[PDB]
C-alpha cells in the first residue's frame, strides 16, 4: 500500500463475529475457502516471484521539489522574465490545488460509501471540510476565465479585499 | 534533457523579444522626433551648395 491514512483516512472496520443459528452449511464459506485454495494461492505465489525479481532489480525515483521564486506581487510590470517565473509558479500551484480538490472529493465519496444509511450524520466533518475548501477555491480561482493567470488572480484578490475593506468601514 | 533546459531557453527567448519590442518603440519615437525637428542624422533635407558661390570681387562694389 503506497498510500497513507494521514491523507486518506479510514475508520477501523468493526466486523461482527459469525453466530450461525441454522444447521445448514454456509455456501459462502465453502466457496471462499475453495476460492482461496484455487485462486489466491497461485496468484500470491506469482506475485511473490515478481516481488523478489524486483528486489533483485531494485531502482529508486524521487519527487521533484521547486524552490519558491519571487511572487508576481514583487514583479515589475513589463518585466517578462520574473513575470514568466511567477506565472509558471502560479500554474504549478493551480495544478496542485486541482489535485487537492480531487483528494477532498474522493475522501467525501469514501465517507458517503462507508457510512451508507448514516451519511447525513456521520459525514458532517467531511462535508464541512469539503465546504470550506470549496469556498476557499471559489475565493481564489473562480470566474478567472479560460486565460487564467497570476495577474488575473491577483486582480480578483485585490477586488475582493477592497470590497471587504469597504464593508469593514461600516 | 530535462525541464531546466526548456525553462532557461524560454527565459532567453523572452529577454530577446522584450529587448526587440523596446528597441522598436524607441525607434518609432526617434523617427518621430527627428522628422518633427530634424537635428539628428536622419531626415536631413537638402540645401543649396555653399561652394558654388562667387566671392571674387565683381563689377559692382555693392555686393
Amino acid at each position: 500500500d503506497s498510500w497513507d491514512k494521514d491523507v486518506y483516512p479510514e475508520p477501523p472496520s468493526r466486523t461482527p463475529a459469525p453466530s450461525p443459528q441454522t444447521s445448514l452449511p454456509n455456501p459462502i464459506t465453502y466457496l471462499t475457502k475453495a476460492y482461496d485454495l484455487v485462486v489466491d494461492w497461485p496468484v500470491t505465489l506469482v506475485r511473490e516471484f515478481i516481488e523478489r525479481q524486483h528486489a533483485k532489480n531494485r531502482t529508486y525515483y524521487y519527487h521533484r521539489q521547486y524552490r519558491r521564486v519571487p511572487d508576481i506581487t514583487e514583479c515589475k510590470e513589463g518585466d517578462v522574465l520574473c513575470i514568466y517565473e511567477a506565472e509558471m509558479q502560479w500554474r504549478r500551484d493551480f495544478k496542485v490545488d486541482q489535485e487537492i480538490m480531487n483528494i477532498i472529493q474522493e475522501r467525501l465519496k469514501a465517507c458517503q460509501q462507508r457510512e451508507g444509511e448514516n451519511y447525513q450524520q456521520n459525514c458532517a466533518k467531511e462535508l464541512e471540510q469539503f465546504t470550506k475548501v470549496t469556498k476557499a477555491y471559489q475565493d481564489r480561482y473562480l470566474d478567472l476565465g479560460a486565460y487564467y493567470s497570476a495577474r488575473k488572480c491577483l486582480a480578483k484578490q485585490k477586488q475582493r479585499m477592497l470590497e471587504e475593506r469597504k464593508a469593514a468601514r461600516q | 534533457d530535462g525541464p531546466e533546459k526548456n525553462y532557461e531557453k524560454t527565459l532567453a527567448i523572452l529577454q530577446i523579444e522584450s529587448e526587440k519590442a523596446e528597441l522598436r518603440l524607441k525607434e518609432q519615437e526617434v523617427r518621430r522626433l527627428m522628422r518633427a525637428r530634424g537635428d539628428g542624422p536622419w531626415y536631413q533635407f537638402p540645401t543649396p551648395e555653399k561652394e558654388f558661390i562667387d566671392h571674387s570681387p565683381k563689377a559692382t562694389p555693392d555686393n
